[PDB]
């Protein structure tokens, strides 16, 4: 926004709009060039749910129940870039660097913490026409890295790419020929790459500064911890901001 | 605080009703142990 | 396998009501004692 | 020389006394259904009603 | 009578009603000194 | 916003209220003892023993 | 391990009646 | 939030004040030589 | 998990010894109650 | 389950204190 580059750091440090994407003006249209490139594309979740059984009146059907955010402002995606290419008849879009990966952790009813690593890694999104228009509507699957790397120790200071490979404070357990067989999926650290999908739609387009903004809603797995953990379903919602060139 | 209990006694508890009461809880542990237990 | 909290329920119920009555008969020794007025008084 | 079944009798005719005699109940039975209620809660799952 | 199979008027039937009909839940079934909740007798009810 | 740079961290007017009352309402007390008190009167010690 | 605690009872009883008997309180006349 | 925020606020100013007016309510006299 | 024996060893380790120093207490208080010579004595 | 006998031997801890403090035995002169 051009309100936001008026600002000085000074201003603007403390006050929590460092974590908001910037709104569109306008409902205009651009057709991507042939060289076209999103640039700094801001992507902000303002709803979260985990999926969970819920015993709702009488029965135990699957609801995404909304969870607090306790990782403070810390969750929005920004400085997506990545070029646009032109096919056929649709418009996609293949994000390449920035910011694209934000640790959040939110917590269920009941005090379960879900962390999770809200990303579009790897996005490759597809959308219906040629132009950016308030009806866009642009979509793709993205890779959901792992949420600790293999260098990530645990508690008794395993960890994939490093660190002990047994439970090094029970030593009588690795004896007989079963060993600590019943402890391997604890001292198997595994890192794991799932899929997400995130859905966006143009709302706002703004023709002079050449920005598109508008909402999303995007789903994806949790951390497993190393495989450790069955992940859960996490469900958010918010708004988007990028510029076209 | 105000003045001293003109209310006070004195409790008694003789060696006849030490043993009828040492015998009571320890019968009434015998019972009662193996339902505890299950 | 037995009840882990058995344990408890019959070694202090055992116990603290038999401690009490030894509480009750002590004292009471004690203050016949006190008024004897020789030895054990003090 | 009150027997150990007539202790709580003096305080039969001591009316401050029975009054705090009778606030230690209420303190008991308070302290009681705060603390069944907080040990209720740590082994709750509410997780399938 | 509206038309649906057996299989799916059983179905229909909420698995909360099912569990009322079931004698583990009758209160005049425990014991004296079976000590803890109904949940350690017979199990955690996981499905119908 | 606690990063921010407010005056006794007062960001609501609210809380400038409340500072105010809840010192004036001491201040209010404290000047029943001594408010009525004579400003001219001195002393030539280390400590007064004035009055009440 | 229970059976620690019943012989441990039993036993704690057998000898409170033994103290009832042997140290009991003297009957006295006057 | 920031009704707890009210809340203490006027607590602090209250014992605050307490403390100040307190130690201005002439303290050096209160000692048990003289008054 | 822990050891169950020390859910009895710390109950009587707690209460055993305690309960040995209420008795010492109110024996030292009975005592002086019935030396007192009033209505405390009997 | 341990953290029962944790919570009674902390809270335990300070009800003796609180007897110790404010049912103290009052130290008299003569
Ligand atoms: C910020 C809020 C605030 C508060 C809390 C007060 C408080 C007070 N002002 Mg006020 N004042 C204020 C702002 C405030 N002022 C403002 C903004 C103005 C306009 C500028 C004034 C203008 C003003 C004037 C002109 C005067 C006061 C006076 C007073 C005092 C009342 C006199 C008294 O002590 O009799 C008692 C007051 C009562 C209301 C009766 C209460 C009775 C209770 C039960 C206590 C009685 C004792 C009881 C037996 C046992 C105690 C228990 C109990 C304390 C719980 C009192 C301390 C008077 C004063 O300070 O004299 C020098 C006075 O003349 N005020
Ligand atoms: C609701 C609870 C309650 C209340 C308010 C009272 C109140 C009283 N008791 Mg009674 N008493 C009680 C229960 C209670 N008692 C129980 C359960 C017993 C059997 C242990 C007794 C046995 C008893 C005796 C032998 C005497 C009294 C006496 C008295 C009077 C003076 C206080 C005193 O010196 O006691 C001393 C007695 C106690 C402190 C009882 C101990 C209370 C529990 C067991 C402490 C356990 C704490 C622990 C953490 C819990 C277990 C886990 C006072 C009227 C005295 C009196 O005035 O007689 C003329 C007296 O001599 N009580
Ligand atoms: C609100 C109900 C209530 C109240 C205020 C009283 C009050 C009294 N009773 Mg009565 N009584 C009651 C109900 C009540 N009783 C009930 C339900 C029964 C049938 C069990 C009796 C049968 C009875 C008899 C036969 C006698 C009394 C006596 C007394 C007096 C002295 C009690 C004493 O010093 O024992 C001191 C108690 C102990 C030292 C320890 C007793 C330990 C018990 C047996 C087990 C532990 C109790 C446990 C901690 C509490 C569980 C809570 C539960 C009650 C909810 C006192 C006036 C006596 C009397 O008349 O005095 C002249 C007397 O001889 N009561
Ligand atoms: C009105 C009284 C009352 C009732 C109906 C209940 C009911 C319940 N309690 Mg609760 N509870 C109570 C008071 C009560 N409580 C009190 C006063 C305490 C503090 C001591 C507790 C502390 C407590 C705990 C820690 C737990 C319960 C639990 C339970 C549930 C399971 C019951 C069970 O399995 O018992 C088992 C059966 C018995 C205990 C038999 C009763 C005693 C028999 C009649 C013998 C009588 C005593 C005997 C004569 C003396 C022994 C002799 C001695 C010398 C050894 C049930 C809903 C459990 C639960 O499920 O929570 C989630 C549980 O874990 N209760
Ligand atoms: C000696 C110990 C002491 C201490 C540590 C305090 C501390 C405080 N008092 Mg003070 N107070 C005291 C004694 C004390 N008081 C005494 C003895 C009196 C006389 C009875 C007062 C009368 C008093 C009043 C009436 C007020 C305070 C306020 C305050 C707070 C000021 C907040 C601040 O620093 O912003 C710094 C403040 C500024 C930078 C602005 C002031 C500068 C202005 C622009 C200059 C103008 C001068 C003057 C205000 C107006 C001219 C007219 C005047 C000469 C008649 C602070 C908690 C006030 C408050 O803010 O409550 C929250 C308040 O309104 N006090
Ligand atoms: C002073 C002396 C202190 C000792 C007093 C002795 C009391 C003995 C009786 C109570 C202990 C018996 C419990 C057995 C041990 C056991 O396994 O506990 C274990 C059980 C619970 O069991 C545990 O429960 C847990 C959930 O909290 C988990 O499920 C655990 O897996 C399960 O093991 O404890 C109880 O149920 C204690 C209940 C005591 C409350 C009494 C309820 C009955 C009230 C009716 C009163 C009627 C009285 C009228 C007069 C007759
Ligand atoms: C830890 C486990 C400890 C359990 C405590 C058991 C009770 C011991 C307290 C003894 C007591 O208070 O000492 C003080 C008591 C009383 O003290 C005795 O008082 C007598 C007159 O009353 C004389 O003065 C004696 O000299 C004096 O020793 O001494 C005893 O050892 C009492 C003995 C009779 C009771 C023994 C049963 C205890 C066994 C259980
Ligand atoms: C009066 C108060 C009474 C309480 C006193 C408290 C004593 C507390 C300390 C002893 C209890 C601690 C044991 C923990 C519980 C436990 O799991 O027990 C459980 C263990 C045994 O464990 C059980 O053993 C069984 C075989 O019998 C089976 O194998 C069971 O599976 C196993 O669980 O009990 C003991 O080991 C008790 C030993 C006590 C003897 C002390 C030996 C040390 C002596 C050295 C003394 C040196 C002192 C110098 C001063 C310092
Ligand atoms: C079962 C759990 C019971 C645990 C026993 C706790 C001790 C209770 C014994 C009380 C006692 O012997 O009664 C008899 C004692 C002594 O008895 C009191 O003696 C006084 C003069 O010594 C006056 O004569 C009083 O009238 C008389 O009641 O009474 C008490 O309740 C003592 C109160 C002070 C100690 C309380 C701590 C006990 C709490 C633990
Ligand atoms: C958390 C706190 C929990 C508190 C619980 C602790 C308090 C519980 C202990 C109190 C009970 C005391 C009973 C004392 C016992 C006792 O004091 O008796 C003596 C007593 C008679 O007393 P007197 O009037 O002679 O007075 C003498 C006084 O010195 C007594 O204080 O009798 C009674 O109390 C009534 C009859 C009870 C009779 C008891 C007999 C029991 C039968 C035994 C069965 C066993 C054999 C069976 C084999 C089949
Ligand atoms: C033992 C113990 C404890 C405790 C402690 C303590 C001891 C406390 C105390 C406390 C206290 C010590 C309290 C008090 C209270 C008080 C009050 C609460 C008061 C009030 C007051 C007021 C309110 C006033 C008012 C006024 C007036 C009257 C006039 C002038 C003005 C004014 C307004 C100021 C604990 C916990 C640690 C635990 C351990 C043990």
């Amino acid at each position: 926004k051009s309100q936001i580059n008026e600002l000085s750091y000074l201003q603007v440090k403390g006050t929590g709009l460092a974590n908001r994407c910037a709104e569109v003006v306008g409902e205009d249209s651009i057709k991507p060039k042939p060289g076209a490139k999103l640039v700094d594309m801001c992507i902000e979740p303002k709803a979260w749910a985990v999926e969970e059984e819920v015993g709702k009146a009488g029965k135990t059907e699957k609801k995404f129940v909304n969870s607090k955010v306790m990782t403070r402002q810390t969750y929005t995606l920004d400085a997506i870039e990545g070029p646009i290419t032109v096919d056929g008849g649709k418009i996609t879009f293949n994000e390449k660097e920035g910011i694209d990966y934000a640790a959040t952790t939110v917590q269920l009813p009941g005090g379960e913490r879900v962390p999770f690593l809200f990303t579009v890694k790897d996005l490759v999104a597809k959308g219906n026409g040629d132009t950016f228009k308030p009806g866009f509507q642009m979509g793709g699957d993205f890779n959901t890295p792992s949420y600790r790397t293999g260098l990530f120790l645990d508690p008794k200071g395993r960890g994939g790419t490093t660190g002990y490979d047994m439970a090094v404070a029970l030593p009588a357990l690795q004896l007989g020929e079963e060993g600590d067989a019943e402890l391997f999926g604890e001292n198997n650290k595994v890192f794991d790459i799932t899929q997400g999908r995130i859905e966006m739609e143009v709302n706002k387009v703004n023709a002079e500064d050449s920005e598109i903004g508008g909402v999303f809603v995007a789903t994806q797995l949790s951390d497993t911890d190393m495989g450790s953990k069955t992940p859960k379903k996490v469900l958010t919602k918010g708004i988007f901001y990028a510029k076209v060139d | 605080m105000t003045g001293p209990n003109p209310n006070k006694q004195a409790v008694e508890l003789n060696r006849t009703s030490l043993y009828w009461g040492l015998l009571l809880i320890f019968v009434l542990a015998v019972l009662f142990s193996s339902y505890f237990f299950n | 396998e037995v009840q882990f909290g058995a344990y408890l329920a019959v070694l202090l119920g055992t116990f603290l009501p038999a401690l009490f009555l030894v509480n009750l008969f002590i004292q009471t020794e004690a203050r016949k004692a006190g008024k004897a007025g020789g030895q054990d008084s003090d | 020389a009150l027997p150990w079944y007539r202790v709580h009798t003096v305080v039969l005719n001591d009316p401050g006394r029975l009054i705090a005699v009778h606030l230690m109940h209420t303190a008991l039975v308070a302290g009681w259904a705060g603390s069944m209620a907080l040990y209720e809660l740590a082994v709750f799952d509410p997780s399938d009603p | 009578s509206e038309g649906l199979s057996e299989s799916q008027a059983w179905s229909r039937i909420p698995d909360k009603l099912a569990f009322y009909d079931y004698i583990g839940n009758n209160p005049a079934k425990g014991g004296l000194f079976r000590a803890g909740p109904m949940n350690k007798g017979d199990g955690i009810a996981e499905a119908w | 916003t606690e990063g921010t740079n407010e005056w006794f961290g007062v960001d609501d007017l609210r809380l400038l209220a409340v500072l105010f009352l809840g010192h004036w309402a001491i201040l209010s007390l404290w000047l029943g003892s001594y408010g009525d008190s004579n400003e001219d009167e001195d002393f030539f010690g280390e400590i007064d023993y004035s009055a009440r | 391990m229970e059976a620690l605690v019943y012989t441990f009872l039993l036993i704690g009883t057998l000898m409170v009646i033994f103290f009832a008997v042997f140290f009991r309180e003297t009957p006295r006349i006057l | 939030m920031l009704t707890l925020k009210i809340l203490v606020y006027t607590t602090v100013i209250f014992f605050v004040s307490l403390f100040i007016f307190g130690f201005l309510s002439s303290d050096p006299s209160r000692n048990p030589n003289r008054k």
